[PDB]
């Protein structure tokens, strides 16, 4: 759609669907950024004996 | 820059490819230290207090934990370590 | 109820566990125990003895440091009974059970 | 860069084998929430259309 | 004061009065001596409590 005018201004009117798309990916992307540090924190504080 | 010279979701735009966050080599440290902890973990009560265990004490005392084999019986049968290496090999 | 045990309650030791109502849920304030300061202690792996009788470890290293000391506190002693410690045959490196 | 870094014993060839103690209780810590339950609504379909 | 002691030993054994080491179904029983370990002694006068 990029580089077209009149297709940009109909997806301005389907743009705050869009902004909510964006949103849900960006949040769904931080909860499992969480949970890998939660599973790192487990393996964090164990002693490298040898 | 090996595209431009012939991955292409860049120049197709449409989806971005997210790095995980975490290095591979942070990651790596990770797994070394838990490795070193598990055979000072593994040892009859004193579980993680236990410090600076053998590798080969650890395995031992895990064996003993778990199957209730008799000391003299684990002396007796030797060649368990080399077992142990073969399964290493087998994987 | 016990957790005293490995649970659903993580990164403490799980000493107790509280419930309290929360708005569409259940709240936890589970009690974890944090060492924040560890000293290395030479320990000996059991101590054996001319009699079948050896000292062995038992709630802890049955030697914290020397002797019998028996203890997850920095005092190693503890005025530990010893009666927990077993008493297993005796083993190679004798007058020690390492 | 602030990761890793954790604190390491030493293992030891002699039979003896240096074990780090705790010194302080540092009691207490705080558990998450496990969500349990969900909103319940009804919709009066065909009245609200 | 001599090394034996009277322990609580399973589901609080070795009641007050007659002792309890029976449990269940059973009020109480004489102590086997097999039932209850010599604890190390505890806060209190003459008594683990």
């Amino acid at each position: 759609c990029n580089g077209f005018q009149k297709c940009e201004q109909l997806l301005r009117e389907y743009g705050q669907f869009c902004s909510k798309i964006n949103q849900a990916l960006h949040g769904a992307n931080l909860r499992q950024d969480d949970s890998v540090r939660n599973l790192f924190a487990s393996v964090k504080s164990s002693q490298s004996s040898p | 820059d090996d595209c431009m010279q012939q991955i292409c979701a860049q120049y197709v735009a449409g989806y971005k490819v997210l790095p995980p966050l975490m290095d591979v080599n942070m990651e790596a440290a990770y797994t070394s230290s838990l490795l070193g902890s598990i055979a000072g973990v593994g040892w009859t009560a004193g579980l993680s207090s236990f410090a600076a265990i053998p590798f080969a004490q650890s395995i031992f005392y895990r064996l003993n934990g778990v199957g209730i084999t008799q000391q003299v019986l684990s002396e007796n049968q030797k060649l368990i370590a080399n077992k142990f290496n073969q399964a290493l090999g087998a994987m | 109820k016990a957790s005293k045990r490995s649970g659903f309650c993580g990164q403490g030791t799980h000493i107790v566990s509280f419930v309290v109502n929360a708005p569409n849920g259940l709240y936890f304030m589970h009690v974890g125990y944090y060492p924040s300061n560890h000293i290395e202690v030479v320990s000996a792996y059991g101590l054996c003895d001319a009699a079948n009788p050896t000292n062995c470890i038992a709630p802890v290293n049955g030697y914290f440091i020397k002797t019998n000391n028996t203890r997850i506190v920095d005092e190693w002693s503890y005025t530990g009974s010893s009666f927990y410690a077993p008493e297993p045959i005796t083993s190679l490196n004798t007058k020690y059970v390492a | 860069i602030a990761f890793n870094h954790p604190i390491q014993v030493d293992q030891l060839n002699s039979s003896y084998f240096k074990l780090s103690i705790p010194t302080n209780f540092s009691f207490g810590v705080t558990q998450e929430y496990i969500q349990t339950t969900i909103q319940k609504v009804t919709v009066d379909c065909k009245q609200y259309v």
